[PDB]
């Protein structure tokens, strides 16, 4: 498992792959690893998979429940909250997620959480959580800039999950982008790690020493 | 069926009031007359003994002044095992207190504490309130000397001179006749004796039925709590009586 | 008198008065009549609305596959009892693949409102039951009263003007007793028996609620235009 | 369930409280039992009125134990008194004894029982103890002490004092005999005779019982060999001793 | 000493198809290397056109496929006899699940149906309750058997158009109830073959919009 | 006095404390609801104490979930806990669903709380409030339910409940039909609440809403209720 | 244990516990709360009874929740600090578990539901006090006043008063409040205050107690000596008054 | 139960035309020691079903205890207990399945294995099985223990699909089941030639035979063997 999300002058870009395995058997590829809480709200299921589906799911009811008492959207700070507190009220228990609550709000702009099973909660600007989260990391150290356009901060997310997909033998499958505005969420397409290896290795000249 | 045997204690009249905190106060009416001075440089307790009898041995005898913690000190008009319990109850508070913050509790937290507690008692529970009043003499380095009241209500209220039990008004008549913002510790002996000796329903102001105490001041505060000899010479000093 | 404030308290005469106001309550609300052959059950029900906007309160609840009921009175206290039902026949079902017994669920009933006819604080409930039903033993028709008194017959009626319908069931006994294996004709008896407690109202597809169990038939509630056939 | 949850003492209109003066007035529809500090002791006394003359006066205790220092005399309810009695005893167990080593002092056990009964006058579903209590005790530090603990909770030192039937009569004869040099003989005798004046029927040794929180006893300690642990203070009297200082008066 | 969990073995396969759906297993139940039944259906119909199956632990899968039809029936019972979506099913599946986390259902879980829109629809939970809508999956012991040879005969994985030199892949299409029928009983026969813990029987449950129908289908007994 | 149990039967065979909620409604202000094939329209009577009082804080119609909204009449405080418990049991159904929770379901939920009193599973005393509660669920379409303290609910084609809910009612009865549109279920709500008002209606005094399959639980800003005002009045000084 | 059910309902459809906690209300104190254009005034009356009281420990009417909102009561003072700590609490608890602090319309909606939860529960009467919130939205500079009452309602004001002699501040204020020109300087905002407890206080400028809440959590407390001033000024301005009519 | 102390070995039962048989040794095994002798495992239930119970024998007694309540229970308010409404072993065996698995989920399981073995009231044969661990499994062919593992062989060649129980006559399935029996004591350690069993047929109804014994035991051949390979006297 790889996610990846970082906030740039367009907003949040989100990128994770489809991979779960149990072991050496790849249990699925079809995964969907962002988990939508709501228009506004996305999360990385990195970890876990039941543990971060099925709380993330329970946060995004309690951010309905949020907007329902206080007739506002739920900042970003706020729902990370409150899954680290439920985290953090069932640690020690056996839950085990790295995941990270991306937002666009009117008074946070964009913001992005870490949150793990061991409670620790963090506002960040590039957070790569997973077992390839190593060679996301470095593409997108080597390659981050917050002048980047929405085209290439997607480029950027989409080919730091194919690098992790390609190194990692745990993370793979299909890459899944989201691009988060103030007006919310929007889906940028499942790319099969398959096509796009080779596609991404034909334009860009890189992945020498895999031959084809 | 026990409900046919519930006085409900927790419940409004009509025109706003509790049944139960109205008739602890006409209870607390008729206890003995309790009166704090909070001078410039000391405060000053003097309560009246409603319980007299040549053979009550008064040496070993505490039914008015009770001391809090080493800077409060409280009189008592009342029922005097209710304020006992609440007094035990308050010794906890303050021992917390100084366990959790290694700092002596300051008066109005103690004060605000067991009057909480009265109000409680006066808004749940089905139970009958505690029939007494408390006048606090405390003193810590915030607000320097402190002198409060509570009621069975749960109020509690700061005085620079009050005066619970019975024929308040015109002990407190008195007292906004004769108090200064400038008098010091003996002054208000003095006002308070006078007070007491004048307001009794009492042939005479004796030892016998008298309890005093004093907290003075280094930097350390003195809480004196007068003996019977101190208590009949500080009369015979006022010229309350003759010797 | 002066022994009408609890359910705790026992008239000179050795009457339970709240018990009686439930009864009283149950008396005037809607009339349901029940009645059954050898290989069928059936439950009639008149629904009452507020007024011409509102909708007609549904009186008939299905417990399980084989067993129902028709209520009359309160029909909070009626939810409560029906739901406790369906709890006990899936516990049968569940913990001894068993269909549960008509008998068994009427003695549940009856411990149940006896609980809260003898406790402080707990008022006693205020709605009848007719439960059909068919188990191992054939069809079943159970009158429960929140008295606690649950009493097995072949037909009956409770609510308002319930007393022609008993009349009417008493008098057609022998005949709808033979009714075995045909269902509508033991519905038209059923919609007979509520209209003999009919004064100035006319049974629509509105108001009727009909409900049916039996051998190879589970308990299936008709509605709407479903009844316009018996009317 | 016990659903007397409220209070059964509420304060009245006149601002008293009923059950407590209830049970205070059937305090004083009781036998008569005194109380007389002296100079080395107490002694407590009380008249051993019996409901038949089949029954025997010595199996029935009115004069108890608490602690082996500390002993109390009754006026009212003979039943509350029996299970005060009994609280006090384990009280002074949990409550002092099993935490500091020792047996607690009177004032203490006094506070404790007073304690007791001013939840009894302010707790949910109970009515005030129908008695009132003279505790006579000693203590290393604060010496011999009497107090008296009233239904209300309330309790005060007395120098002498009674409580019962005839309680203003013996107060007034204990105020008009009493002085702060007596000896323990001499508080004994102005007991028995104050007995003598609130009693009509037989006075002797067997129908008073009469206890004292004198001297130490070394002879009731049951064991020889620690030499700091000394005998009992409290001793009730023999029907034979109240017999001769009768008969010496 | 005592363990809570055991393993009996079998295997199961749903597909989904576009008009239908079909949930498959092998009826033999086993426990260490001794076969305790020869015919102990997995495969259930819960009602409302819903085919679940949870296999592994038979105690677990038991219980599990009781309380969804428990949940059913007060689904009906509460809500006005709504028909259960398979998507609302899926989600109660794991609601149950994930209230056993830290004691789970030693089972995988498998349901079958159709969805709102009349498609066919299949959905994996493994034993915590993370749930997936998935074209097919296999499950249980010959698991890693089947779920390849799918990949290349469902989906046309590594499957390219021929002389196109792989630049093209294999156009997907929708397989007709009675090819899914072939594959699912060629997957089980290759699994009876090179398993020894599948096989005496096949159990196929196909639910299409006129409901649920049964195919049984003999398997060797070795 | 306070001598006999809050679950009393009176002899007539009724919960003595249920009637005086009743009678606690009747003391409240308007509430009128109307349903059609295109939405259902809730309109309050806000029933201002002082002009000193900001008209807006007073919501007395309150969202539910997005398909379900719920207006009030009474001792609105009541009702803060029987709405927070809609609210809750509408996201619980759809955490545990993953559907939207019917409205008729809703409503049941919500009458299983009113017989919870006496004397910890019980309360005191039962809500004094009553609650019209729209909705629209793909089952049965638009609904608009009637939810008394009484624990009993029924589906209203037009409902007025509070003080004047009498002729309000018959107003209803007289001036409703299947084929009423949203706009004309507007206007009847409006002309029902100025008819029942003591004041004078106005887009401050009045608060509309409604609920649509489209756009959800919409409550209605005081510019659009003061337009559908005017209509109103272009109408009847017309007709 | 002890469930009895205070709170019931009446024959008339009444609540006759709430109504006494109102009646219990209108025994207290009188206080007043006034929405200006960039702030919000607390005005309390101060028990003219007593010239022995110590008002350097005496608690003061107004109390401040948080940084940001003051809440004034009239009626029971014991009955006030219960729910002034149960809104501090859940002030800091909201602090906690939103790094965001309270909003005035969410603290006044955490005491209406206490006060309802306390009119609605077993063994318990409910609170004899009606409470004025005031302060300032984080990031928002726009005046927030609300009032609770015993039997659970909250609700917004431009200007409230509760307390003794209620009616007649209230008039003062729906007769010299202008909605349309709000007082625009704390200076007019704290005068009207003050002529709205001159109506009613009748003793002096001691009774009268001021608290002022700007928005960034800008609250302040005007001594006596200020208030007197205050005073002063007005009642020269209705001498001027006086002899211009002549 | 945490660790089984007395234990009861295998237990066997089969179906035939008319119902079913089942079967089980009378040994109480004190671990490898043989305490107790002439311990009944086959509980009876009514007339329709028997309960063979394998492992734990404190916790078999349990169980009678508790089937013996079910009885007494059923036979309450029940004018019927005698006919319609009396205790089926479907009901049985349900039961005693959701306690096996209940014991089991409280990490406090009885340490049996069960068999409930009967005939239905419309006739139809039931035969089914639950464990510690309540995994329920049903067969024409059903056994415990050593019995599974020897017993089942033996007793499959003579029903090896439901279509081979019409066939089976209750003389082939008895002869079938005493010499499955034989079978275990001449292989199983914890075995007992002294054993009980049942026979539940739809017609006949329930016969059962205690104090049975193992005959016709081939013994003769081990005159002939003679030390471990080499050795020859
Ligand atoms: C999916 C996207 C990101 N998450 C993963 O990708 C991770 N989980 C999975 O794959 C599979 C899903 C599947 N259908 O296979 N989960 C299980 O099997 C379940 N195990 C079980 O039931 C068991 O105890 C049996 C032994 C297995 C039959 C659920 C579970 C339980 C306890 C855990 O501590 C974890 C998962 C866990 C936590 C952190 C990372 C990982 C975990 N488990 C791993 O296997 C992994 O390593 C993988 O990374
Ligand atoms: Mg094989
Ligand atoms: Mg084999």
């Amino acid at each position: 498992t790889t996610t990846l999300a970082f906030r740039f002058q367009g907003g949040i870009i989100v990128a994770v792959d489809s991979r779960a395995t149990a072991g050496n058997w790849v249990a699925s590829q079809t995964v969907k690893k962002v988990i939508e809480i709501n228009p506004f709200l996305l999360g990385t299921m990195a970890g876990g998979a039941a543990d971060c589906q099925f709380w993330e799911t329970w946060l995004g009811s309690q951010c309905r429940l949020h907007e329902l008492r206080e007739k506002e959207r739920i900042s970003v700070a706020a729902a990370s909250k409150i899954l680290s507190n439920l985290v953090y009220q069932y640690k020690g228990a056996g839950l085990s997620m790295g995941t990270m609550i991306c937002g666009y709000t009117r008074k946070e702009g964009p913001t992005i959480y870490y949150v793990d099973s061991d409670g620790t909660r963090l506002k960040g600007d590039i957070f790569c959580v997973g077992s390839g989260q190593t060679f996301a990391y470095g593409v997108l150290d080597s390659n981050y800039k917050w002048d980047l356009s929405v085209e290439d901060a997607l480029y950027l997310g989409k080919r730091s999950i194919l690098a992790a997909a390609h190194r990692d033998a745990y993370s793979g499958g299909s890459v899944n982008l989201y691009h988060v505005t103030e007006d919310g969420w929007i889906y940028h397409g499942n790319h099969d790690v398959g096509e796009l290896f080779w596609k991404v290795k034909e334009e860009e000249g890189s992945f020498n020493n895999v031959i084809g | 069926g026990s409900r046919r045997y519930d006085s409900r204690t927790t419940i409004f009249s009509p025109e706003g009031r509790l049944y139960q905190v109205e008739y602890a106060l006409e209870s607390i009416s008729h206890a003995g007359t309790a009166i704090g001075i909070m001078a410039s440089d000391g405060i000053v307790l003097a309560a009246e003994r409603k319980v007299t009898s040549t053979l009550l041995e008064q040496d070993t005898s505490t039914e008015k002044l009770y001391k809090l913690n080493d800077k409060i000190a409280v009189a008592v008009a009342g029922l005097t095992a209710d304020a006992e319990i609440l007094i035990n109850t308050a010794r906890i508070h303050a021992q917390n207190y100084l366990k959790t913050y290694n700092e002596d509790i300051p008066v109005e937290i103690l004060v605000r504490r067991l009057s909480d507690i009265k109000q409680g008692y006066t808004q749940h529970g089905g139970l009958r309130p505690f029939g007494v009043s408390f006048i606090y003499a405390g003193y810590d380095d915030r607000y320097g000397y402190q002198l409060y009241t509570s009621n069975p209500s749960g109020n509690y209220t700061g005085w620079k001179a009050i005066s619970v039990g019975a024929n308040t008004s015109a002990a407190q008549t008195l007292l906004q006749m004769d108090y200064k913002d400038d008098m010091k510790v003996d002054d208000a002996i003095e006002l308070a004796l006078k007070t007491l000796s004048k307001t009794t329903d009492s042939s005479a102001l004796t030892y016998d039925r008298l309890e005093f105490a004093t907290i003075r001041k280094d930097g350390e505060v003195y809480q004196k709590i007068f003996k019977p000899q101190e208590i009949k010479d500080i009369l015979v000093k006022t010229g309350i009586t003759k010797k | 008198n002066n022994y009408d404030g609890d359910t705790v308290t026992f008239s000179p005469t050795g009457r339970l008065f709240q018990v009686e106001y439930a009864l009283e309550a149950i008396k005037q609300g809607s009339v349901t009549v029940g009645l059954r052959s050898n290989t069928h059950a059936v439950l009639v029900a008149l629904k009452r609305n507020a007024d011409e906007l509102s909708s007609y309160q549904k009186k008939i609840i299905k417990c399980d596959e084989h067993m129902g009921l028709s209520l009359a009175g309160l029909a909070p206290d009626a939810r409560v009892l029906s739901n406790y039902l369906r709890q006990q026949c899936n516990y049968s079902s569940l913990v001894f693949n068993r269909k549960l017994a008509v008998e068994r669920a009427g003695h549940l009933l009856c411990d149940k409102a006896q609980k809260n006819t003898q406790s402080y604080g707990g008022r006693p409930y205020g709605v009848g039951l007719l439960i059909i039903g068919y188990d191992k033993s054939g069809a079943h028709l159970l009158e429960f009263q929140p008295s606690g008194n649950v009493t097995e017959l072949y037909g009956t009626a409770i609510g308002a003007r319930s007393q022609g319908a008993k009349t009417y069931l008493e008098r057609t006994l022998d005949t709808f007793i033979k009714i075995d294996g045909n269902p509508d004709e033991l519905i038209k008896a059923g919609v007979e028996a509520i209209s003999q407690s009919l004064r100035d109202e006319s049974l629509t597809v509105d108001n009727l609620s009909i409900a049916i169990v039996g051998k190879d038939t589970p308990f299936t509630i008709y509605d709407g235009e479903a009844v316009a056939k018996y009317i | 369930t016990d659903r007397y949850s409220f209070s059964l003492t509420t304060f009245s209109p006149s601002g008293k409280l009923g059950q407590i003066d209830y049970a205070l007035t059937a305090v004083k529809q009781g036998v008569t039992s005194l109380g007389i500090k002296a100079t080395n002791g107490v002694v407590i006394a009380t008249e051993k009125k019996s409901s038949s003359p089949l029954a025997m006066s010595e199996t029935l205790s009115k004069v108890s134990l608490l602690t082996p220092d500390i002993g109390a005399v009754y006026s009212g309810m003979g039943p509350d008194y029996r299970v005060l009695v009994d609280k006090s005893r384990k009280v002074a167990h949990t409550s002092y004894k099993r935490i500091y080593g020792e047996y607690p002092p009177t004032k203490l056990l006094v506070s404790e029982v007073a304690k007791i009964m001013q939840e009894a006058t302010q707790s949910g579903g109970v009515r005030p103890f129908g008695v009132s209590l003279l505790i006579a005790g000693h203590d290393e530090f604060n010496g011999f002490s009497l107090y008296q603990v009233d239904p209300s909770g309330s309790y005060f030192p007395w120098k002498a004092t009674a409580i019962g039937k005839g309680s203003v009569a013996a107060k007034t004869f204990l105020e008009k005999r009493w002085n702060d040099e007596l000896e323990l003989e001499d508080a004994i005798h102005i007991a028995l005779l104050t007995l003598k004046e609130s009693v009509e029927g037989e006075f002797n040794g067997d129908t008073i019982e009469l206890a004292i929180i004198g001297d130490e006893n070394p002879d009731l300690l049951g064991y020889t060999g620690i030499p700091t642990d000394k005998g009992p203070r409290f001793r009730k009297l023999t029907s034979q001793e109240i017999n001769d200082r009768l008969e010496a008066l | 000493q005592f363990n809570p969990y055991g393993d009996n073995g079998g295997t199961i396969l749903g597909i989904a198809g576009e008009d239908f759906a079909v949930l498959a297993g092998d009826t033999r139940n086993i426990t260490d290397y001794s076969i305790n039944s020869r015919y102990e259906p997995k495969v259930f119909d819960c009602g409302d056109n819903i085919v679940m199956s949870a296999n592994g632990f038979a105690a677990d899968g038991d219980a599990l496929v009781k309380r969804f039809k428990n949940s059913v029936k007060w689904y009906h019972f509460d809500h006005n006899d709504k028909k259960l979506s398979i998507n609302s099913a899926a989600r109660n599946i794991q609601h149950l699940l994930y209230g056993k986390r830290f004691f789970p259902y030693y089972v995988h879980t498998i349901i079958a149906g159709l969805d709102e829109d009349g498609k066919g629809a299949v959905y994996s939970f493994d034993p915590v309750g993370s749930y997936e809508r998935e074209q097919c999956r296999a499950g249980g012991a010959a698991a890693s058997l089947i779920m390849p040879f799918l990949d290349n005969q469902v989906n046309f994985k590594n499957q390219y158009e021929p002389g196109t030199n792989g630049k093209v892949k294999k156009p997907l299409k929708y397989l007709s109830v009675e090819e899914v029928i072939k594959l699912v009983r060629d997957s089980f026969t290759s699994a009876t073959e090179r398993h020894i813990q599948v096989g005496d029987g096949l159990e196929i449950l196909i639910v299409t919009k006129d409901g649920v129908r049964k195919e049984f289908y003999e398997l060797k007994r070795d | 006095e306070y001598d006999r149990g809050v679950s009393t039967f009176s002899p007539e065979g009724r919960l003595f404390q249920v009637e005086y909620s009743l009678e606690a409604i009747k003391l409240g202000s308007t509430a009128i609801g109307i349903a059609t094939k295109e939405g259902v329209v809730l309109g309050v009577e806000k029933r201002a104490t002082s002009p000193l009082l900001e008209s807006d804080s007073i919501e007395k119609i309150v969202e539910i979930d997005r398909h379900i909204g719920c207006a009030m009449s009474g001792l609105t405080a009541d009702a803060r806990s029987m709405i927070e418990h809609a609210r809750t049991a509408a996201v619980t159904h759809n955490l545990y669903y993953d559907e939207d929770i019917n409205v008729e379901s809703l409503t049941q939920s919500v009458c299983d709380l009113a017989l919870r009193f006496g004397e910890e599973r019980l309360m005191s005393r039962p809500f004094g409030v009553a609650l019209l509660i729209a909705g629209h669920d793909a089952d049965d379409g638009y609904q608009l339910f009637h939810a008394e303290p009484s624990g009993t609910f029924y589906r209203y084609n037009a409902k007025a409940i509070g003080s004047g809910s009498e002729g309000a009612q018959a107003e209803l009865l007289n001036e409703w039909h299947s084929s009423l549109t949203l706009k004309e279920a507007e206007l009847l709500v409006l002309k029902i609440l100025k008819q029942v008002m003591e004041e004078k209606l106005d887009e401050n005094n009045a608060q509309l809403s409604c609920i649509t399959k489209q756009d959800g639980f919409k409550i209605y800003d005081n510019e659009k209720t003061a337009e559908l005002i005017k209509e109103l009045k272009e109408k009847e000084a017309a007709e | 244990g002890y469930d009895r059910a205070l709170s019931i309902f009446s024959p008339d459809g009444h609540i006759f516990q709430v109504e006494y906690a109102l009646e219990a209300v209108k025994r207290g104190t009188c206080a007043v709360g006034v929405k200006g254009k960039n702030c919000v005034v607390l005005g309390c009356e101060r028990r003219s009874t007593l010239k022995l009281q110590d008002t350097r420990i005496t608690p003061s009417k107004v109390s401040k929740i948080d940084s940001h909102v003051v809440l004034s009561f009239s009626g029971l003072n014991a009955d006030s600090r219960i729910l002034i700590e149960k809104a501090r609490v859940e002030a800091q608890s909201h602090r906690l578990t939103l790094e965001d602090p309270v909003t005035v319309e969410y603290l006044t909606r955490y005491v209406a539901g206490v006060q309802q939860r306390y009119t609605q529960s077993g063994g318990v009467r409910p609170f004899g006090v009606s409470t004025l919130i005031a302060g300032f939205d984080p990031r928002d500079d726009e005046p927030k006043l609300y009032q609770t009452e015993p039997s659970g309602i909250y609700s917004s004001w431009s200007a409230q008063t509760i307390g003794r002699n209620s009616k007649t501040v209230r008039e003062f204020l729906e007769k010299n409040y202008d909605r349309k020109e709000p007082p625009a300087t704390v200076e007019e905002c704290v005068k009207l205050t003050v002529r709205s407890l001159l109506e009613v206080v009748q003793t002096g400028a001691k009774n009268i107690e001021i608290t002022v809440v700007k928005p960034d959590s800008d609250i302040v407390a005007l001594s006596s000596e200020e208030i007197n001033q205050y005073v002063t000024q007005i009642e020269q301005e209705k001498q001027e008054q006086q002899e211009q009519d002549k | 139960t945490q660790q089984p102390i007395v234990t009861g070995t295998s237990v066997i039962s089969m179906k035939y035309d008319n119902g079913v048989i089942i079967a089980a040794d009378n040994l109480g095994s004190y671990g490898s020691l043989l305490r107790f002798n002439g311990v009944e495992r086959l509980i009876p239930v009514g007339d329709n079903t028997v309960v063979g119970i394998s492992g734990d024998i404190s916790d078999m007694q349990h169980i009678e205890r508790l089937l013996k309540d079910l009885v007494t229970e059923n036979a309450y308010d029940n004018p019927l207990a005698d006919a319609e409404e009396a205790l089926e072993p479907s009901y049985i065996f349900e039961y005693l399945a959701t306690v096996m698995y209940q014991r089991r989920s409280k990490m406090n399981p009885l340490w049996n294995a069960i068999i409930v073995a009967g005939v239905q009231s419309n006739g139809d044969q039931f035969l089914r099985y639950v464990n510690l661990l309540g995994v329920t499994y049903s067969s024409p062919t059903l056994a415990t223990g050593f019995g599974a593992h020897m017993a089942n062989p033996l007793l499959r060649k003579v029903v090896d699909r439901e279509s081979d129980i019409p066939k089976t006559t209750v003389q082939v399935a008895e002869e079938a089941i005493v010499n499955a029996m034989r079978v275990l004591y001449y292989r199983d350690a914890r075995s007992s030639r002294n054993f009980s069993l049942a026979i539940i047929d739809k017609n006949t109804g329930l016969t059962f035979k205690k104090n049975l014994q193992v005959e016709n035991m081939k013994w003769d051949f081990a005159k002939d063997i003679k030390g471990y390979g080499t050795q020859k006297i």
